[PDB]
């Protein structure tokens, strides 16, 4: 009964700030950690991030730098990434997903994605 | 279908002292305290002392010295003693039960208070 | 130090003949990895887990592969809809590092 | 030299063994668990300590002594000699309610060792209340 | 001890529109406050608990806001019978203390 | 006393002692007693006498009941719901005041504690896919975690000492009951008595 929504697509200006709030439904918030991955047009699969949804404890990893943000919100039940410094390239889908520690583990469910195009 | 209520009013002098008789029916009283409230003319609500059913006795910062709080739970009757009666304490004193959750609020209701009249 | 190619780029396979792919890995990190399916343009989709077992969301025809410092995984056959993208995983080291896939046609022949 | 005597039903720590331990001054008497030990600790019990719930402390020759357990009752009779043929009387020293079976005991470091059997006795209590002679029910027909 | 100061003294405004009570403490007490409506000849009845909640009984348009050292009790299409005077309560510090009053009046 | 999550255990025999005088001081804050009524314990005696003592914060004494949840209900300590016996609360702020960083509390385990379960032990909590070694980092926690017992905090936050006594129904011989009152004699009168 687990499923996950995201917003449209979006077009960025070089060098702005964009929001993407990822929202999950049909379980509690605050037990399963949020991962967020990103496909450059038919690339290899990038590890965004992860945050935890109750400790807010977020880590990255050292080729992230230009996004190093993360948040979670219990009022809404859904999660905030923002952009900035859309430099050249960052125009891609980001893939919002979620993990299951007390079985199937490695990111069984996914979104649609929310794709960004940067242009002038 | 819970009901609290007290004594009559007090007709005293500024030496002596006084009791006056909180008594609860349709509820137990042996799993939950009670507070008493005071509030005279022209002044806020002033609050005190407080008796817990597991023989915990609190009292305010400034009637500390001059109150005494007595709980029988043979006829559920809670008595409220104070002394040194002056001229000021011509008001209206509250007792009311103590609510489930935590120490400070859980005021669900309360009961009708004595007009005690001080004077020379 | 990190590095993956997986032995190869792409993988052609015409009709019937069974399919399988590596998820080599580089010097010792261990052994617990996992695959990913991608259709041109959804979400993606796990393929398979720890090198043996089976997914109760997927009509399970499959077969994995062993341990050691080395990978292989294979697929089932060639029906009409296996036509997609490839990927496996690496997550011993917390900086997850994904491998360039291998992208599957089936050989249409004349 | 005799000192101690050591009760259970195992000698071992699975199940409480009792043990009564003289220190030349005062008793002590424990029924906690303790290990197997097949030679007794002469010093010319430290074996483990499990699951101690009970403890006590209290206080030729031929130092009489007898030993009963019943209804979860353990009773110790004692009676000194100042100097085996002869009657005497046995008293009841203590009593410990502790409700343990004990099948066996051991010694720690000659004795004599018996037996009793559910008999029946004649007694002539004296006028100081004190039994002074006793007559057995089965022993011949003039019994 | 701690103090608590209401918003306005005497607020005159018509029904049916909305309304605003403010209590404002001098340290921070987190979300342990409270708000009571007492009516003429009677004893105060409990509002809000807690700045979060409601109390069982309690119409919906009254609704609480607000932490640390400010508090907003808001209502929704003020009616004639919560024509009343309100008080903010706290309890962070063991001795609990009441705020000074504010008294909603009509303005037909 | 000890840690809330490794709770003091005491066990008690061979006593006689009155338990009219606890409720009746002054100075317990919280007192429940479940298996019997608080009036009735020196009417009646039991055996196996077990107190257990520990330090809980001070919005947490609900905790401690029979078929409860929370954290601390769930990971230090839970009562078994066949529980007979009693429980006792009293403040212990001014013990601990400046303040106290000495205590520990568990947060995070497998699986909720059994019932009278000493479950002491350390180990690196684990909440991710991936295998947890070396130092504590992402999906790597600590299961303890400190006290703000600041001398500054009103209510919610001062600590408070509990005492749970649990006793057991006769299964040996009697060790510890409640005192009896005896009364004077008199002579050349004609007195039933048991004695
Ligand atoms: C019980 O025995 C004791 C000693 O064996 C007796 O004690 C003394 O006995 C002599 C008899 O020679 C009397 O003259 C003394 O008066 C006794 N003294 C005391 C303190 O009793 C005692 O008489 C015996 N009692 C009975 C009932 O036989
Ligand atoms: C035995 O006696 C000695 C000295 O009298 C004492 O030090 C020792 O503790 C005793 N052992 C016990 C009581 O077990
Ligand atoms: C001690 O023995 C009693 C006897 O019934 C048993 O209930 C208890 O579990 C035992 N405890 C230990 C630690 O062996
Ligand atoms: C005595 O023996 C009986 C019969 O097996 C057993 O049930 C009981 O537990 C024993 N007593 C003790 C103290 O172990």
């Amino acid at each position: 009964e687990v499923q996950l929504q995201q917003s449209g697509p979006e077009l960025v200006k070089p060098g702005a700030s964009v929001k993407i709030s990822c929202k999950t439904s049909g379980y509690t918030f605050t037990e399963y950690t949020i991962y967020w991955v990103k496909q450059s047009l038919g690339k290899s699969l990038e590890w965004i991030g992860g945050n935890n949804p109750n400790n807010d404890d977020t880590t990255y990893k050292q080729f992230f730098k230009g996004k190093a943000t993360l948040t979670v919100d219990k009022s809404s039940s859904t999660a905030y990434m923002e952009l900035r410094s859309l430099t050249s390239e960052d125009s891609a889908v980001y893939y919002c997903a979620r993990d299951g520690y007390p079985y199937y583990y490695a990111l069984d469910f996914w979104g649609q994605g929310t794709s960004v195009t940067v242009s002038s | 279908e819970v009901q609290l209520e007290e004594s009559g009013p007090g007709l005293v002098q500024p030496s002596q002292s006084l009791s006056i008789t909180c008594t609860v029916s349709d509820f137990s009283l042996t799993t939950y305290g009670v507070h008493w409230v005071r509030q005279s003319p022209g002044k806020g609500l002033e609050w005190l002392g407080v008796i817990w059913s597991g023989g915990s006795t609190d009292y305010n910062a400034a009637f500390i010295s001059r109150l005494s709080i007595s709980k029988d739970n043979s006829k559920s009757q809670v008595f409220f003693k104070m002394n040194s009666l002056q001229t000021n304490d011509t008001a209206i004193y509250y007792c009311a039960r103590m609510g489930d959750g935590y120490y400070v609020g859980a005021m669900d209701y309360w009961g009708q208070g004595t007009s005690v009249t001080v004077s020379s | 130090d990190i590095v993956m190619t997986q032995s190869q780029k792409f993988m052609s396979t015409s009709v019937g003949d069974r399919v399988s792919v590596t998820c080599k890995s580089s010097q010792n990190v261990g052994t617990n990895v996992a695959w990913y399916q991608q259709k041109p343009g959804q979400s993606p989709k796990a393929l398979i887990y720890s090198a043996s077992y089976r997914y109760s969301g997927v009509p399970d025809h499959f077969t994995g592969s062993g341990s050691g410092t080395d990978f292989t995984l294979t697929i089932s056959n060639v029906q009409s809809a296996d036509l997609a993208e490839y990927f496996c995983q690496q997550y011993n080291n917390y900086p997850w590092t994904f491998g360039g896939g291998t992208k599957l046609e089936i050989k249409r022949t004349v | 030299i005799i000192r101690g005597w050591i009760f259970g039903t195992t000698l071992d720590s699975k199940t409480q063994s009792l043990l009564i331990v003289n220190n030349a001054t005062n008793v002590v008497i424990k029924v906690c668990e303790f290990q197997f030990c097949n030679d007794p600790f002469l010093g010319v019990v430290y074996s483990s300590a499990n699951n101690c719930t009970f403890e006590y402390v209290s206080q030729k020759n031929l130092r009489e002594f007898v030993f009963k357990n019943i209804d979860g009752y353990f009773k110790i009779y004692s009676k000194h000699t100042p100097i085996p043929q002869g009657f005497s009387a046995l008293e009841p020293l203590v009593d410990l309610p502790i409700g343990i079976n004990i099948t066996r005991f051991q010694t720690l470091l000659a004795y004599y060792v018996g037996y009793l059997q559910p008999r029946t006795f004649l007694l002539k209590y004296n006028e100081n209340g004190t039994i002074t002679d006793a007559v057995d029910c089965a022993l011949d027909p003039l019994s | 001890d701690i103090q608590l100061t209401q918003s306005p003294a005497i607020l005159s405004v018509s029904p049916g529109e909305r309304v605003s009570f403010s209590c404002r403490a001098s340290q921070s007490i987190g979300t342990s406050i409270h708000w009571y409506q007492q009516r003429t000849n009677g004893s105060p009845r409990h509002l809000i608990k807690y700045a979060s909640e409601s109390i069982s009984g309690i119409p919906s348009r009254f609704s609480g806001s607000g932490s640390g050292t400010d508090f907003t009790l808001t209502i929704n299409g003020v009616e004639s019978e919560d024509i009343a005077d309100y008080y903010c309560q706290q309890g962070h510090n063991w001795p609990l203390t009441f705020g000074a009053g504010t008294k909603l009046e009509l303005k037909r | 006393f000890a840690s809330v999550y490794a709770w003091n255990r005491k066990r008690i025999s061979n006593c006689v002692a009155d338990y009219s005088v606890l409720y009746n001081s002054a100075s317990f804050s919280t007192f429940k007693c479940y298996g019997v009524s608080p009036t009735k314990l020196n009417d009646l005696c039991f055996t196996n006498v077990y107190a257990d003592s520990f330090v809980i914060r001070g919005d947490e004494v609900r905790q401690i009941a029979p078929g409860q949840t929370g954290k601390i209900a769930d990971y230090n300590y839970k009562l078994p719901d066949d529980f007979t016996g009693c429980v006792i609360a009293w403040n212990s702020n001014n013990l601990d005041s400046k303040g106290n960083y000495n205590y520990l509390y568990r947060l995070f385990r497998k699986s909720n504690l059994k019932p009278f379960e000493r479950d002491i032990s350390t180990e690196i909590y684990q909440a991710g896919s991936t295998p947890c070694n070396g130092v504590e980092g992402f999906n790597c926690y600590f299961p303890l975690q400190s006290y703000g017992f600041q001398p500054t905090n009103g209510v919610g936050y001062q600590p408070y000492r509990v005492v749970v006594l649990s006793f057991e129904l006769l299964h040996a011989p009697a060790t510890v009951c409640g005192p009896k009152k005896s009364t004077n004699l008199v002579k050349n009168k004609c007195v039933n008595f048991n004695f």
